[PDB]
């Protein structure tokens, strides 16, 4: 209650402090957006495999992006970054995180245990122990409180769209989590119920529907081209009755914006 | 790490040892927290560092530095002289004066209000985790079990038994800020009475003690309570006792604030922000304690 407004304002202030450098991928000599897309999708699988929370995934992605923002990494070592980030997120977010051996095991023993632990140590240094990042997932759960009443399909779909954003560094690094979450929530709300970005949320966020358009346009295309995309773990994950099979809902042809 | 002369051991943990130490170059007195390192950096260490880094407040303990080596991991804190528990025993005979109990609660609620405003649950408030100095300051410490929300924090199948909120004991899926207020509630009473309010020796005993004092919760007072995972229909139905018999030395405002802090249903339990404006603090001052 009395803290809800302050927490939003705070995550807003912090999401600027925890954003990666937008054009870091252009300065990474040996990795592409494509490689990262492969990595994040694999993490989605790991997240399903070990039944880890969705917050854990979002955090890991943020650690990976922030890491790469200042550290050149060879392709052969990208996954090592990915693994350790996932380990750290598990340690931060999960109640009982999977043991290191489990994070070793899932890489077909490409890296030893000695390596993963050292990478954890290095990521902690590079991130300067700053692990409590705001995520799309965090902003959605806030925006959900502004539903009248709460609609489970809307929520699962918005979640699905936000999750999809993680995969494609182009364009989504262009947008703050609060913005993506906004675009996601509106799109899901429009798909399921027909309603739009509510008045209450406009006031809270300061974001008008008009200001959400650019991001909304991009997210709409990702939603449309979802079954053609090279990475597919999230779609599979959200076909599940757990998330009301939302990945099978037909996207609207136009957004009437 | 080479600048710190270890002065005297002051704590024992599973993660590692805490020493009082001094900076050989600047003379600053600090609390060093050693953490021994095969599961990598302990999660509690990761949480404590990460969350304290953010929380800069006069009523939260200040993490000064994190010395990060290959083989050892150190947490540098501003030094505080003793915990509240040691002061409570040192007060056992004479008692803590009300002006000072009022000051302590006021400050604690301020630290806590700051935590909650930055999406941080403490989850483990207790006399041992609350640090005092000789100038009347009190600070929240040990953020090892502290947790970030903004995504609701799920409960396990942690907390010290005595200061646990009833919703946890009754098996609630999620934590909330309400659990930190409950804890402070118990600490408040304890400073007033010189005795732990609910000193259970087991989980069910802890629950029953809360019941004998505040009454056994029903659906009228707490909607949903009888549906909660660990609720049992065979629970004895105790009647609510008069707070004038629970906390005698407290005035009407004291009892008022306390009851709202020990409110059953988490949703209606007073928040730290709201408790700060309660009539109880109309004349709050900053008295200094006498420490041995
Ligand atoms: C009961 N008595 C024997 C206690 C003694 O009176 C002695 O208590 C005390 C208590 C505190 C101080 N100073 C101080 N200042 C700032 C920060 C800290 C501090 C930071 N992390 N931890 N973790 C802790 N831990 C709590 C969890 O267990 C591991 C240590 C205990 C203290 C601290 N400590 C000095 C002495």
């Amino acid at each position: 209650p009395d803290y809800h407004e302050d927490i939003h304002t705070y995550l807003r202030e912090m999401e600027v402090k925890c954003k990666p450098k937008v054009g870091y991928m252009k300065k990474q000599p040996d990795i592409t957006n494509s490689m990262r897309a492969i990595l994040v999708d694999w993490l989605v699988e790991v997240g399903e495999e070990y039944k880890l929370q969705n917050e854990t995934l979002h955090l890991a992605v943020n650690y990976i992006d922030r890491f790469l923002s200042s550290m050149s990494v060879l392709r052969g070592k990208l996954q090592l970054v990915g693994t350790a980030a996932m380990l750290l997120a598990s340690k931060f977010e999960e109640i009982y995180p999977p043991e290191v051996a489990e994070f070793v095991y899932i890489t077909d023993d490409t890296y030893t245990k000695k390596q993963v632990l050292r990478m954890e140590h290095l990521v902690l240094k590079v991130l300067t122990f700053d692990l409590a990042a705001p995520t799309v997932n965090q902003f959605l759960t806030q925006y959900f409180l502004h539903q009248q009443p709460a609609n489970c399909k809307v929520e699962s779909l918005a979640m699905f769209l936000g999750e999809l954003s993680l995969i494609d560094a182009d364009p989504y690094l262009k947008y703050l989590p609060s913005v993506i979450a906004g675009a996601a929530f509106h799109l899901a709300l429009y798909t399921v119920t027909g309603q739009s970005w509510p008045e209450s949320l406009i006031r809270k966020t300061g974001y008008t529907l008009e200001s959400l358009k650019p991001c909304l346009m991009d997210l709409h295309q990702t939603y449309l081209k979802a079954p053609q995309h090279a990475q597919q773990s999230i779609r599979e994950k959200y076909k599940n009755s757990k998330y009301h099979g939302v990945s099978l809902l037909n996207p609207p042809e136009t957004l009437n914006l | 790490m080479e600048n710190f002369q270890k002065v005297e051991k002051i704590g024992e943990g599973t993660y590692g040892v805490v020493y009082k130490a001094r900076n050989k170059l600047t003379g600053e007195v600090v609390a060093l927290k050693k953490i021994r390192l095969t599961e990598g950096v302990p999660s509690t260490a990761i949480r404590e560092i990460s969350l304290l880094k953010e929380l800069n407040h006069p009523n939260i303990v200040k993490l000064l530095d994190v010395i990060h080596t290959e083989n050892k991991l150190y947490l540098v804190f501003e030094f505080l002289h003793q915990d509240l528990k040691k002061f409570m025993d040192a007060s056992a005979l004479t008692g803590i004066p009300l002006p000072l109990i009022k000051s302590y609660l006021f400050q604690l609620l301020q630290g806590l209000a700051f935590c909650h405003s930055h999406r941080v649950l403490h989850r483990d408030l207790k006399p041992q985790n609350l640090l005092i100095n000789t100038e009347g300051a009190i600070k929240l410490a040990d953020f090892g079990l502290a947790r970030a929300f903004g995504v609701p924090v799920r409960t396990y199948t942690v907390v010290t038994l005595w200061y646990r909120a009833p919703e946890i004991l009754l098996g609630c899926k999620y934590y909330s800020t309400a659990v930190d207020i409950w804890s402070l509630g118990c600490i408040f009473a304890e400073m007033v009475t010189r005795r732990a309010l609910f000193p259970g020796d087991s989980e069910i005993d802890q629950l029953f003690r809360i019941f004998r004092t505040l009454g056994t919760p029903d659906e009228v007072v707490w909607p949903g309570v009888t549906s909660m995972p660990d609720y049992k229909p065979s629970f004895p139905k105790w009647a609510r006792q008069d707070f004038s018999k629970v906390v005698p030395p407290l005035d009407e405002d004291g009892r008022s604030l306390l009851s709202q802090m020990l409110h059953y249903d988490p949703n209606k339990r007073i928040s730290a922000k709201a408790a700060l404006a309660h009539p109880f603090f109309q004349d709050v001052t900053k008295p200094v304690p006498h420490l041995r």
